């Protein structure tokens, strides 16, 4: 029953400043070191901030020392992210995490086997809050198709598809006939461009002897830029 | 810092048999208190990590004994006994000994299965974005595995460099394939300063690469 819940992420210009927050339920929040752990898109696991029970000692990763601070509220039982002069490279989804077992203050006396604070693993993580730094604006996607043809055929079967290229920020939704047709259907995790505007393609296999008997359309929902778009795919 | 070399990078797994995953620390892991600081998480996709093994060789509270953690020093194992299909996911160790916190570079789990070659499809750029100033050519690799795949742009026999990308599907619960789509991009000026573009496709379910290809214009 022990959950940690983060909220705060968005989309944010470079050099700008986010501040994120980390609800904790059901155990002695005061007595857990704390950590924060980000995960960029198709990446690993990156740690960024400790910071002991009592609030007395933090630690950062040299990527973000000086631009990030954490901070913890004893009475509300809340972890906090501000981050600051955000680059880039900071683009992630950022999770709260809690030491697997409580860790109080050093004793400096009546013994001698640590002067400092003490972190050990983290056993609990939050389902995380995304954080995209970009110098991009919102724009709604413009969606192409992917025309079956001889170079999409073989053997009855076509492929076909949409591209659904330029837009930004994530996420956009495909679906095919409404959400009809699922059977065949690939719709590929997006790519960010060089251009900082985002990119995917959907596809689908069909009988090749239904192009002509049958309407293919692509759904392309875009939220951000309140775009919909429902992009009928022939042969060409 | 203390880096975390973890292998292999990926590993295809048959449901029922034995896995391991192995991770090297570039200094020891020992603590003064006695205890080795190394930890095992798992992260399926669309997840958060979750604890697996702590401590080297302790097991989180509910974690089936099927994974056995094991290792001192710089050098630590994680065994899966007998391997469900629902192991399938990327697998990472972290130190704690020192900051900053440091994990592998992960292992992704898979399931294997028969070779199964790709299906290649190609897809000129539409009318449509040619007359917008940019064109963008798909090759589409459906249906395959293992995972392993080269996909390669020819434009007039030149080979492409800096002016791709792809993305694959996670591998497919069904049939344990993954497809991958790669789009060329270049702008329109460029796209008709050539004549032929052509996919070159290397994989191990094919016998020698395929080339797909079409003529601007045709």
């Amino acid at each position: 029953r022990v959950q940690l819940v983060e909220s705060g992420g968005g989309v944010v210009q470079p050099g700008k400043s986010v501040r994120l927050s980390c609800v904790v339920s059901d155990f002695p929040f005061s007595k857990y070191p704390m950590y924060w752990v980000r995960q960029a898109p198709g990446k690993g696991l990156e740690w960024v901030a400790a910071i002991s029970g009592d609030a007395w000692h933090v630690v950062y990763s040299n990527s973000v020392q000086g631009r990030f601070l954490v901070s913890r509220d004893n009475v509300k039982n809340t972890l906090y992210l501000e981050m600051n002069s955000l680059k880039i490279e900071d683009t992630a989804v950022y999770r709260c995490a809690r030491m697997f077992q409580e860790s109080g203050p050093p004793r400096l006396d009546r013994w001698s086997g640590r002067n400092y604070y003490y972190y050990s693993g983290m056993d609990v993580w939050g389902q995380g809050t995304t954080v995209t730094v970009s110098s991009a604006s919102t724009k709604g996607p413009s969606v192409f198709p992917l025309a079956p043809s001889s170079k999409s055929t073989s053997g009855g079967t076509a492929a076909l598809g949409c591209l659904v290229k330029d837009y930004f920020p994530e996420p956009v939704t495909v679906s095919w006939n409404s959400g009809a047709l699922t059977s065949g259907v690939h719709t590929f995790p997006a790519v960010l461009q060089s251009s900082g505007l985002y990119s995917l393609s959907s596809v689908v296999t069909v009988p090749s002897s239904s192009l002509g008997t049958q309407t293919y359309i692509c759904n392309v929902n875009h939220k951000p830029s309140n775009t919909k778009v429902d992009k009928r795919v022939e042969p060409k | 810092d203390i880096v975390m070399t973890q292998t292999p990078l990926s590993l295809s797994v048959t449901p029922g048999q034995p896995a391991s995953i192995s991770c090297k620390s570039s200094e020891s892991l020992r603590q003064s208190n006695g205890k080795t600081s190394l930890y095992w998480y798992r992260q399926k996709p669309g997840q958060s990590p979750q604890l697996l093994v702590f401590e080297v060789s302790n097991r989180f509270s509910g974690v089936s004994d099927r994974f056995v953690g094991s290792g001192s020093g710089t050098d630590f194992t994680l065994r899966i006994s007998r391997v469900e299909a629902e192991d399938v996911g990327f697998y990472y160790c972290m130190q704690s000994k020192d900051f900053p916190l440091t994990f592998g570079g992960g292992t992704k789990v898979d399931l294997k299965r028969t070779v199964a070659a790709p299906s290649v499809f190609i897809f000129p750029p539409s009318d449509e974005q040619l007359k917008s100033g940019t064109a963008s050519v798909v090759c589409l690799l459906n249906n395959f595995y293992p995972r392993e795949a080269k996909v390669q742009w020819k434009v007039d026999n030149a080979l492409q460099s800096g002016n791709s990308q792809e993305s694959v599907t996670e591998q497919d619960s069904k049939d344990s394939t993954y497809s991958l789509s790669s789009t060329l991009t270049l702008s329109k000026a460029d796209y008709e300063k050539h004549k032929v573009y052509a996919c070159e496709v290397t994989h191990q379910g094919l016998s020698s690469p395929v080339t797909k290809s079409f003529n601007r214009g045709e």
